[PDB]
């Protein structure tokens, strides 16, 4: 109902009560509106009018939808009636498909990643990076023409995107619509930690963390094998895990199909269920009901 | 396909249902029989 | 199948059998249902309902399936039931015809990358070149300044990307987004030749094929005439094709 | 393009610049001023916005 507005969402339930009604005022006073009974035999009444107070409602209801009764008139004066209907069926059918349709066309057209590596051109989230730290000394001289325009756009309002510290950024980043730019190492642990807290796109440049030393010394020669000997153990990475472990955010859908899915349609079948049990206590009721009648 | 059935958020939802269904096939026939006699 | 997914099929499946089931099972249980069978019946005392299994079984099947079926109900239990049923039906399949345009109209209105520059603004599509294979040299020497940001993209990879082997290069392309810039020839032989590849752009550069002599060749003249007398006939034309396309075409798509 | 044709200088017979100009376009060539001159006197209006 949503590709509706719902004052037409109850305008038409009033106007199928209006055309019901209005049916079977039209009906009942109509002469040609009399079938005979026992149709082949010439000895009865006309009562067959094929219109109750229920089959105006009924078919009110079931012409809507396309597959109709076969409950028509025989009067031209009810036919015209029927036929503005069967128009305004056509017309609220024409309109809810193609409605739903641009809804969904433009959710799929909706491209959430933020671009996923460059949030230039898009020039509206304000992105930022930890103020005068190693991102915009990168970003200075860079020469690779996009993120070129990253350090241009930082550099005009660097006055908000610029942050005073690590946890400062992040906390800007909490605050409004603000991303953010430093090193994957932090960006993986805080994110390891901080689990709702997301991670954006994959990796831009690569430094390196070695041991300082004194110039010339032997020993930086010497912890070099050492160094060495870790990596091809693969104490390193264990060891990279013990710190960088943390809380394990809980999976999200990425790689599955947008294509529709229950979280999108499901309510209609709740709506069902709900209907025939309703259904079935007011046939139970009814059933009783007759049987008061006789009994 | 076995684990196409079996794999499914509460699959015990889509057994429910399946019972549901399957007991309620089961009951119609009784009736149709009941009819055919009447 | 694909622009509805299958965690709604088996509810389909499911919510049918459902309501088959239980309209039939509302409508047999019903005191208005029964019904006189005779055309001129004189009041008879056989009444009974239609229904059965197949009858609302496919009744169910028929409005799923997007089309009036016969016998209508008459009760307001099943009545308003099946009316319950034609409204499920009918707002599931014009949902997926909904979500099945997304996807066509989705996919048409797509556009792939096809210029050189245009590539240049690009970041997750690599560029790639045998380097120092007089391409990637004269990209260190370009003047333009789309050119000069793919040099500068070029040595921004510093040889992460760029390979030094032709077909190295070529399945990189195959398997990953990699561009690989190299030489028009072999670019239509391989193309040709090959699946899934492509001719993509213009041409950026104009080197030229030749003939190396000395200072002093007689022949220079003299082939100059030649050549162009081929070239008016077109006979390397028809060679071309003898060496490009006479395999290219029995191996083109 | 259908044909192939080139655009060359002319000279009568035994020119010492046939030479000297044939390097001079290979340099200038590489230098790829022809390339943005072309573009230049062969630039125009340039396409409107029609999408
Ligand atoms: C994550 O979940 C917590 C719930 O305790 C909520 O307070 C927070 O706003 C959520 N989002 C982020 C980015 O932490
Ligand atoms: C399509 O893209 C994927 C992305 O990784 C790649 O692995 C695959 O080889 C490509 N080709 C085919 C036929 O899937
Ligand atoms: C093209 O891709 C298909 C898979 O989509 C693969 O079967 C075929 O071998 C490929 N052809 C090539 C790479 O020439």
């Amino acid at each position: 109902l949503n590709p509706l507005s719902p004052d037409i969402w109850m305008y038409v339930l009033l106007a199928c009560l209006g055309v019901s009604c209005v049916l079977f005022v039209i009906a009942r006073f109509s002469p040609y509106e009399w079938y005979n009974p026992h149709p082949c035999n010439p000895d009865s009444d006309v009562v067959e009018n094929n219109f109750t107070l229920l089959n105006s409602f009924w078919f009110g209801v079931g012409a809507l939808m396309q597959q109709g009764s076969e409950l028509m008139p025989k009067a031209l004066s009810t036919r015209i009636v029927g036929g503005i209907w069967w128009f305004f069926t056509l017309i609220i059918i024409s309109s809810y498909t193609a409605n739903l349709a641009a809804f969904l066309t433009v959710e799929r057209m909706e491209s959430p990643i933020d671009s996923a590596d460059d949030l230039a051109k898009q020039t509206k989230i304000e992105y930022g990076a930890v103020e005068d730290g190693a991102t915009m000394t990168f970003f200075k001289k860079s020469k690779i023409s996009t993120y070129d325009k990253m350090w241009a756009f930082m550099s005009s309002r660097r006055q908000s995107v610029l942050v005073k510290s690590n946890e400062e950024g992040i906390q800007r980043v909490l605050t409004s619509d603000y991303a953010f730019l430093m090193e994957s190492t932090t960006i993986e642990f805080v994110t390891q930690r901080n689990c709702n807290l997301t991670q954006i796109g994959g990796l831009i440049d690569s430094k390196g963390y070695g041991v300082g030393t004194p110039m010339g010394s032997p020993y930086r020669d010497k912890i070099t094998i050492a160094i060495l000997q870790l990596q091809e153990e693969g104490k390193l990475h264990m060891m990279k895990e013990k710190w960088w472990r943390g809380n394990g955010c809980p999976e999200e859908e990425s790689k599955e199909a947008s294509a529709l899915g229950v979280q999108n349609i499901g309510g209609i079948f709740i709506v069902l269920a709900a209907g025939l049990v309703l259904s079935v206590f007011v046939a139970v009721g009814e059933f009783l009901y007759k049987s008061k009648k006789n009994a | 396909k076995t684990h196409g059935t079996i794999i499914g958020v509460t699959s015990g939802i889509v057994l429910v249902l399946l019972i549901i269904s399957i007991l309620v096939q089961v009951k119609q026939p009784r009736k149709k029989v009941m009819a055919c006699k009447t």
